């Protein structure tokens, strides 16, 4: 059911997704050792995903969640990161395949730091890096993560030690 | 796995550093639609 639409580097949303990506990058308290050692990345391509069922099934949960919520869905734009990602443009996010308990128990995670994401684009960790050179801080190899929207609802805070 | 009771989710806020922003769970798919895929490569820093 999914179609990639290629944007093009002069689309405005191109850009726009693009900047969200460039500023939210931070430094990590490990050095770079799960992500690598970065400051920006260099944007190769940006797709728009496309599934009239996914769509369709996020905007009826959505509609519930904002009913329970004062009318407000509570809805944010916020990058994934995990070796899920291409199952995930096919089949929709799927919290039962979400079973590993992280900080903040199991469930499907977001980031509002597009260099926190990607610190999971090779697994937990990192994992053993990129497929190719093992290198959780290869430059060569490309990398993918979602930009989503996600309804929140009423979201329960969590204060982290981090 | 479930949202805190009468939550719709979870907001993992950083209390120690400063800088760090967010990070959000969800324990329903279709409270999430993956709208881009965007590849890059990470940078070396000069
Ligand atoms: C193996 O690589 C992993 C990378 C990150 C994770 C963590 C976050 N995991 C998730 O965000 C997550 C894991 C799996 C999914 N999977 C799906 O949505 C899904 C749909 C269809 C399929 C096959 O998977 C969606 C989200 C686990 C908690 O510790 C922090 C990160 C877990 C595993
Ligand atoms: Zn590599």
């Amino acid at each position: 059911g999914t179609i990639l639409i290629d944007l093009s580097p002069d689309d405005k949303e191109f850009q726009s997704v693009e900047e969200e990506m460039q500023s939210t990058v931070r430094e990590h308290r490990d050095g770079g050792h799960a992500g690598g050692i970065f400051n920006r990345y260099n944007i190769l391509k940006i797709q728009k995903v496309c599934n009239k069922k996914l769509w369709e099934r996020y905007t009826h949960r959505r509609k519930e969640v904002s009913e329970e919520n004062h009318n407000h869905a509570n809805e944010r734009m916020l990058f994934h990161g995990s070796p899920f990602v291409n199952a995930i443009i096919h089949k929709g996010f799927d919290e039962r395949h979400a079973y590993i308990g992280g900080m903040f128990g199991a469930g499907i995670y977001f980031a509002e730091n597009s260099s926190k994401s990607n610190q999971y684009v090779y697994g937990i960790g990192g994992g053993t890096g990129c497929p190719v050179h093992k290198d959780r801080s290869c430059y060569i190899c490309h990398r993918q993560l979602l930009f989503c929207r996600v309804t929140l609802g009423k979201s329960f805070l969590q204060f982290s030690a981090m | 796995a479930h949202s805190p009771p009468g939550h719709h989710s979870v907001t993992g806020r950083p209390s120690v550093n400063g800088l760090a922003l967010a990070e959000y769970v969800i324990y329903r798919g279709e409270q999430a639609y993956p709208e881009y895929l965007i590849t890059y490569q990470i940078m070396r820093p000069e």
